[PDB]
C-alpha cells in the first residue's frame, strides 16, 4: 500500500528482527541448556521450579 | 475577433498545468517527508453562458 | 489493524500519480501549439488584409 | 542485564543500515527521473512561447 | 511558472536522502566505535502553491 | 567533527551549482527567443515604416 511501501522496507527489518530474537533467544536457552530462564517465559514451571 | 475567444481557453487550462504539475511531483516531493499524506486536488462544474 | 486503514488513506506511490502528471506535462504544450497555429493564421489573415 | 537492554536498542544492524541504504538511493533515484521529467517541461514551457 | 522553486523543493528531496543516507552510512561506516549511536533527523515544508 | 563542518560550507559541488545552471540555460534561451518576439515586433515597425 501506498505509504507502508515505507513501512514496508521497515516492515522487512521488522519481520526480520522477530527472527533475529528467536535465533539468539534459542542461543542463550542453547547456553543455558535449560527449556527456560525467565520468569515470565513459562511461570507456572517456574513457580514448580522454584 | 475570435482570438479572445481562444484566449479563455488557454487560459483555464494552460495555466492551471503549471500548478497541477507542480503541485503532484511537490507532493511527490513530500511523500518522503516524515509525515506527508494524500492531498490532493479536484475540478469544478462551472456555469454556462449563451453568448 | 489501525496501521491498515491510514496508510491506506495516507498515499505515497509515486509510479502511477507521476503518470498522469506526464499527459498533464504534454497537455500545456500541446494547447499552446494548437493555439499559436491558429493565430498564426489569424496573423497571416491579418497580414493578407494590410 | 543493563548492557543487553541497551543493546536492545542502540547502535548498528546489518539489517536495518541496509533497508534503509536501498531506500534511500531509491529516492535518490526517483527524484532524479522527476526532476528531469520537470527539465522536459523548460524545454515546453520555452517552446511555448520560443 | 517560477520553476525554481519546485527544484529547490526537488533538490531538499535530494538533501534529505543525502542526508539521512548520511545518518546511516556514517553508522555503517562508523559502527565499532568503543561507543557509538542512531541518530535522525525530521522534514519540514516551506511555501503555498502557485495561487 | 571540526574540519567536517566547514568544508560544508566552502566550496563546489554541482547538486547544488549545476541544478541551478541547467535552469540558467533555460534562462538564457527564454531571453533571446523573447528579444526574438522584439525583433519580430521590430521587423513589424520596419515595414511600417517602409
Amino acid at each position: 500500500m501506498r505509504i507502508t511501501n515505507k513501512l514496508n522496507f521497515t516492515n522487512s527489518v521488522n519481520n526480520s528482527m522477530g527472527g533475529q530474537s528467536a535465533l539468539y533467544q534459542i542461543s542463550q536457552q542453547l547456553a543455558s541448556g535449560l527449556k527456560i530462564q525467565n520468569s515470565y517465559e513459562d511461570a507456572s514451571t517456574y513457580i514448580d521450579n522454584t | 475577433m475570435g482570438i479572445f475567444g481562444t484566449l479563455y481557453t488557454g487560459v483555464t487550462g494552460l495555466k492551471a498545468s503549471e500548478v497541477q504539475i507542480a503541485t503532484t511531483g511537490n507532493n511527490i516531493s513530500n511523500a518522503n517527508a516524515t509525515f506527508y499524506t494524500r492531498q490532493r486536488v479536484v475540478q469544478t462544474t462551472n456555469g454556462y453562458i449563451t453568448t | 489493524s489501525v496501521y491498515s486503514e491510514y496508510q491506506s488513506k495516507s498515499g505515497v506511490n509515486t509510479n502511477e500519480e507521476l503518470a498522469a502528471l506526464i499527459q498533464y506535462q504534454s497537455s500545456y504544450g500541446a494547447a499552446a501549439k494548437i493555439v499559436s497555429t491558429v493565430d498564426q493564421m489569424l496573423d497571416t489573415l491579418l497580414g493578407l488584409k494590410s
